[PDB]
């Protein structure tokens, strides 16, 4: 019952970033986990997900460019972002699916020249 | 002050803007329609379907594991018998597709043999579940599907009264039949009775016996109906609480305790009951979603722009629909977490990883009873947990849309007070 994202920052278009989430065991263990983002003037959008066994799936807007993964020994969730565009600018958040009702603080990603 | 408030929570600014826009409201209503079809109209991809299937498979699996070890016997009024052998076909017995109830002298009941009356309730429910699993469960919204089920049992031995016209309903032990019906849908049961003499060509076995056939027509195969059978299965086992005695192969998985009473699996039975209870609650949300369709576009009226304080009487319905869908998704999840071995511990984990989520048959289709079904689940429990997770993962976009729509509606229900 706790979620903590990090790894964001300001990068140039084309660039790359790795985000992390430290989740608690009760959230993480045996649950599907995923990443979300909330861009300016929009509501939170689902981005990627991954099952306990490690099978990932992605929203169309990021497919081919982002990779989600999980470390089951450390309750860590990761999102490798490549080929960043300005449109990927957002606060990124991780959670289990279906969602625990209290979100973490998020990590800001800004992509801009 | 609201500007102060929206500078801190800019998602709320966005929400209020969407709530005042018929075109975003209608987009959210459309989403609810498409997420509803995913939940109650699809099979593979519905988390609700996968969870209902998991609750039923767990109950069925529980019996496939322990049925062979379970004592049963006696005569028709729950009383002890002297020399009664009553055999139920298509059941997961020891090296056999039948279970044999032949414990004499002991009184049926708690920490003793299951009465034949209780085995009949259990068996009927098991046959209906297995036939339905074999055909495939329909999507949750389907309430008028039916299945046909046929099962047999035999009585032999001096004094065995479990196959007697008086108990069976039939007119004549040899050749007779009886038709009876029951209930919101009519199920018709046809019972027929036959005697096979010891000295009769084709009688491998030593002995004279009576064979009873039950043919049920129009048995409903909806989720609610099947969850009721699963509950009947698990609750009959728990209430009757019979003695069991297991055979442990050397090498493979070990069952502790090796002897005792079936209620004694308290963690396992609680979990299954909870799964079934949660799946019943989940399926009930279907009538809420059906009652509050969201397909009618909304907007202002008589020329004027939309007014979120007066034109939004559809919001209560939109909020109830959205919340029911979220509740289905959450209960589906909860069903999976009750049985998923990643979070179980001790005795209970061992029961699931070693026995329940295992098949010893030579993927044979669901609902099949072989001579090697015993001491293993054979109800696709591992595959069903995996598919439930896969479908939750594939429900990411829809879940966020359900939340958006719940929030829009909630904003309008508040504005409307
Ligand atoms: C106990 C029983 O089943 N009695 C049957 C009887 O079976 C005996 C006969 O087949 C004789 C024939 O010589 O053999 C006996 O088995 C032998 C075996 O052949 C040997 O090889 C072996 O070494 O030893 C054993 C014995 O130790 C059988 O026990 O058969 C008759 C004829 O089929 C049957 O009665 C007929 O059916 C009944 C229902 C009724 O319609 C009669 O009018 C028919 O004649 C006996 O059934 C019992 O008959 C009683 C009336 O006399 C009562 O009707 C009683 O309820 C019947 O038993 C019930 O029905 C049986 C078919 C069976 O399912 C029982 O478990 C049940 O209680």
């Amino acid at each position: 019952v706790q979620l903590q994202e990090s790894g964001g920052g300001l990068v140039q278009p084309g660039g790359s970033l790795r985000l992390s989430c430290a989740a608690s065991g009760s959230i993480f263990s045996g649950n599907v986990m995923g990443w979300y983002r909330q861009a300016p003037g929009k509501l939170r959008e689902w981005v990627a997900a991954i099952t306990p066994q490690g099978v990932p799936n992605y929203a169309d807007s990021v497919k081919g460019r982002f990779t989600i993964s999980r470390d089951n020994a450390k309750n860590m969730l990761y999102l490798q972002m490549s080929s960043l565009k300005p449109e990927d600018t957002a606060l990124y958040y991780c959670n289990r699916l279906p969602n625990y009702r209290s979100w973490g603080q998020g990590t800001q990603v800004t992509v801009s020249s | 002050n609201l500007s102060k408030l929206l500078t801190r929570y800019s998602t709320l600014n966005t929400l209020i803007k969407l709530s005042a826009d018929p075109s975003a409201i209608n987009a959210a209503r459309e989403n609810l329609g498409a997420s509803a079809k995913n939940l109650i109209g699809d099979t593979k991809n519905s988390p609700a379907y996968q969870a209902v299937l998991l609750a039923i498979n767990a109950a069925v699996g529980f019996w496939n594991v322990l049925g062979y070890a379970t004592q049963c016997g006696g005569n028709a009024n729950g009383q002890e018998s002297t020399s009664s052998t009553t055999i139920f076909n298509n059941e997961p017995g020891y090296r056999s597709t039948s279970i044999t109830c032949s414990l004499n002298r002991y009184k049926p009941g708690y920490y003793g043999p299951m009465s034949i009356e209780n085995f009949k309730k259990l068996n009927e429910a098991y046959q209906i579940l297995q036939t339905a699993l074999n055909k495939g469960l329909p999507a949750l919204k389907e309430n008028n599907g039916t299945v046909s089920v046929t099962y047999t049992y035999t009585c032999s031995g001096e004094g065995n009264d479990n196959c007697l016209p008086k108990v069976t309903g039939v007119d004549n032990q040899n050749g007779g039949t009886k038709t009876k019906t029951q209930t919101g849908k009519t199920v018709t049961t046809t019972i027929s009775s036959k005697v096979v003499d010891s000295q009769a060509k084709g009688n491998t076995t030593r002995v004279s016996y009576t064979e009873i056939t039950n043919k049920l027509d129009g048995v409903p195969d909806s989720a609610q109906a099947l969850l009721a059978q699963a509950s009947t299965l698990i609750n009959t086992i728990n209430t009757a609480c019979p003695y069991f005695s297991v055979t442990n192969k050397s090498g493979g998985p070990q069952m502790e305790p090796t002897r005792g009473k079936l209620c004694g699996f308290t963690e396992e039975i609680s979990a299954i009951q909870k799964m079934i209870t949660d799946a019943q609650e989940l399926v009930n949300q279907t009538s809420v979603i059906n009652e509050h369709e969201q397909s009618t576009p909304v907007g202002g009226n008589n020329g004027k722009p939309f007014n979120p304080f007066t034109d939004a009487s559809f919001a209560q319905g939109m909020l109830a629909n959205a919340s029911a869908q979220a509740k289905m998704l959450n209960l589906a999840h909860q069903v999976g977490q009750t049985i998923n071995p990643d979070n179980l511990t001790g005795t209970f984990k061992n029961f699931v990883t070693g026995f329940l989520a295992t098949c010893n048959n030579k993927g044979s289709p669901p609902g099949t009873v072989t001579t090697q079904t015993f001491a293993s689940g054979c109800a696709y429990v591992e595959q069903t947990i995996t598919n439930l997770n896969n479908s939750i993962a594939h429900f990411g976009t829809q879940e966020q849309q359900i939340q958006q729509a719940e929030n829009i509606a909630d904003t309008l229900v508040n504005f409307g007070s």
